[PDB]
DNA sequence: ATTGTAGCGGGATGTCGAGTCA
DNA sequence: TTGACTCGACATCCCCCGCTACAA
């Protein structure tokens, strides 16, 4: 009855770790390759692939009455380039193994054992390769970017990083063998974007695999489709590297549903993640912001607002902007005079429809005690927003954030006396709750210290522990003392062995 | 905190042979436990490290 | 005798894989 | 074809200052 293909939270958490680790390496590999592309020795040889006529096409004169025709000439150039690169590149290899396509966790684990066969590359062999025109499809595009760059076009290298899927919870994760290679190579890992100064948009160019040039609006030929093609290519992080060592996450261009579908598969979905990802992207972005950056962000913004409510219930779990009436938490209510921002047709029941709210119209409520733990209490005459069932049986009243106000604890005396509770401590669940003329000192021995100096203090209860029994117990993490006394306490703490 | 012989293999796999990342990263993460919280906290460090090298 | 020491969370919500239904 | 829904066993996220009894 139970086949149950699932791994341990340990393995989960490792996969998450390994996903990040594998990813950073991938994104650095991009960074470096994108360098090697700018190679000046290489550039000078590749220029000669490109006729003056074509060169001129790549740099059309501004046509003011109709910019469109300038884009048109630029496009003609990019196609004449795509053609002569087909010609430059004589011998096009197959990937040994999976190239930079996504691997299955099992495959990884097993890759330890067979250490297989790995030539070594470095920078020369790459350059030499691109010049003879010998290499796999990844190399071929990279060269193409070199060539364009050597023609002084602003030509990004795009990399769709395929680290292993950290949302794959499965123990055995097995793939279909049929047409496996033909289906993996169906869509590219690397490709090129090119900036049109006339239409102020980035042009998409895949000169080697799909061999088309597209101006992406809502849909892109490069984004993989169909269950089979996506086992090995799961579009999550599409990174753009430019001449000047920009690094920009351009996934939104290529992802039709970035905010429902693709976001569930990026490390970027919890808050720590976004923040981690940005650190990495920032590590990789060695230039300062251009106006192009803004034309793009403007594109992205518009892309991002045309996505809208998704067309299915599975896609509204944990959506950034949107939530179903049914998923509004017990502790949430709808902000007054708001209502649905949209409806959802429910696939497979006729006429059955759901109410979708904007997450911005939903309020989070907390009980009185709950607020206190954010260092806030109820403003005078506050009406409760909602009532629920707690556990024995009791009804717990909840309040909005604006029903409430900071708790300003009383200042300490001249002698540095701190005002206490029934148990002889002071409650600090938030910096706010540290008195103004006082500081919090957290340290297992701060109480030993303060007691030894016999200066006036008060224990900090900063949280509670929960354990067997229905018991709760306070956590004393430290001391609250007048600031003048801080220097003294810190010294005693430092000297605790001498007490 | 990390060796210089592995930092060599790691610069090279990452730069010219990323196909081989998979087993290298399997090996090395198993030989350097602490790397984990490093990578979670301060990725920008680990990055920078791979660029000089 | 008396004191110290040791023994007695959980409930809503959420997550992913699979199988079943239409 | 594919999504909605159910069901199996995990996870997270707040709860938010105790008591009965034995023994040297």
């Amino acid at each position: 009855r139970t086949s149950r293909n699932c791994s341990s939270n340990e393995e989960r958490k490792r996969r998450k770790y390994f996903h990040m680790l594998y990813l950073v390496c991938l994104m650095v590999h991009g960074f470096i390759r994108n360098e090697w592309i700018n190679s000046k020795r290489l550039s000078r040889k590749l220029s000669n692939l490109v006729p003056e006529k074509v060169f001129e096409l790549l740099h059309p004169q501004k046509d003011e009455e109709l910019p469109l025709r300038s884009t048109r000439k630029l496009l003609d150039g990019l196609k004449k380039c795509m053609e002569l690169w087909q010609k430059h590149w004589k011998i096009t290899k197959k990937y040994d193994n999976e190239g930079l396509y996504m691997r299955t966790w099992k495959e990884i684990e097993m890759s330890a054992n067979n250490k297989r066969k790995f030539k070594t590359l470095k920078r020369s062999d790459f350059l030499r390769a691109v010049s003879k025109g010998h290499g796999d499809p990844d190399i071929s595009v990279q060269g193409f970017v070199a060539m364009l760059r050597a023609c002084n076009v602003n030509a990004r290298l795009i990399m769709s990083c395929q680290p292993p899927d950290f949302t794959n919870m499965k123990i055995d994760t097995s793939l279909n063998g049929n047409n496996a290679y033909k289906d993996m190579v169906k869509y590219p890992i690397f490709w090129c974007e090119v900036w049109d100064k006339f239409s102020k948009k980035w042009i998409t160019v895949d000169p080697v695999n799909l061999k088309t040039i597209e101006q992406v609006r809502l849909h892109s030929k490069l984004a993989p489709k169909g269950v089979a093609c996506c086992e090995r290519n799961m579009l999550r992080y599409v990174i753009a590297y430019d001449r000047k060592y920009g690094c920009r996450d351009v996934t939104r261009r290529y992802a039709q549903w970035m905010n429902s579908k693709v976001r569930k598969r990026r490390i970027t979905k919890d808050d720590f993640g976004e923040k981690w990802f940005r650190k990495v992207i920032t590590a990789l972005h060695h230039r300062k912001r251009t106006k192009i950056d803004d034309y793009e962000d403007q594109y992205f913004f518009r892309r991002d607002e045309s996505e809208g409510i998704p067309d299915s219930v599975q896609d509204l779990k944990n959506h950034p902007y949107y939530v179903l009436e049914q998923d509004i938490k017990q502790t949430q209510i709808v902000k007054p005079g708001c209502k649905e921002c949209g409806y959802l047709k429910v696939h497979g029941k006729v006429g059955k429809v759901l109410k979708v709210y904007a997450k911005r119209d939903i309020a989070d409520l907390k009980s009185a005690r709950q607020w206190y733990m954010n260092g806030r209490i109820l403003k005078t005459g506050s009406r409760c927003k909602k009532v629920i069932k707690r556990t024995e049986e009791e009804d717990e009243r909840l309040y909005s954030f604006e029903d409430t106000e900071l708790y300003i604890p009383p200042l300490a005396s001249a002698s540095g006396e701190i005002t206490k509770n029934t148990f002889g401590n002071i409650e600090v669940f938030a910096p706010t709750m540290i008195p103004g003329n006082c500081c919090l000192v957290e340290n297992p021995v701060a109480i030993k210290a303060a007691r030894f100096l016999g200066v006036e203090f008060a224990p900090a209860v900063t949280s509670f522990k929960f354990e067997r029994g229905s018991t709760v117990k306070p956590v004393l993490s430290g001391i609250v003392v007048a600031k003048w006394l801080r220097e003294a306490i810190e010294t005693a703490i430092d000297g605790i062995e001498f007490i | 905190g990390l060796t210089v012989e592995d930092l060599l293999s790691l610069r090279q796999v990452v730069s010219g042979n990323p196909e081989a990342l998979a087993p290298l990263l399997e090996n090395i993460s198993a030989r350097y436990p602490q790397l984990r919280e490093h990578i979670m906290a301060n990725p920008e460090v680990f990055v920078s490290m791979l660029l000089e090298a």
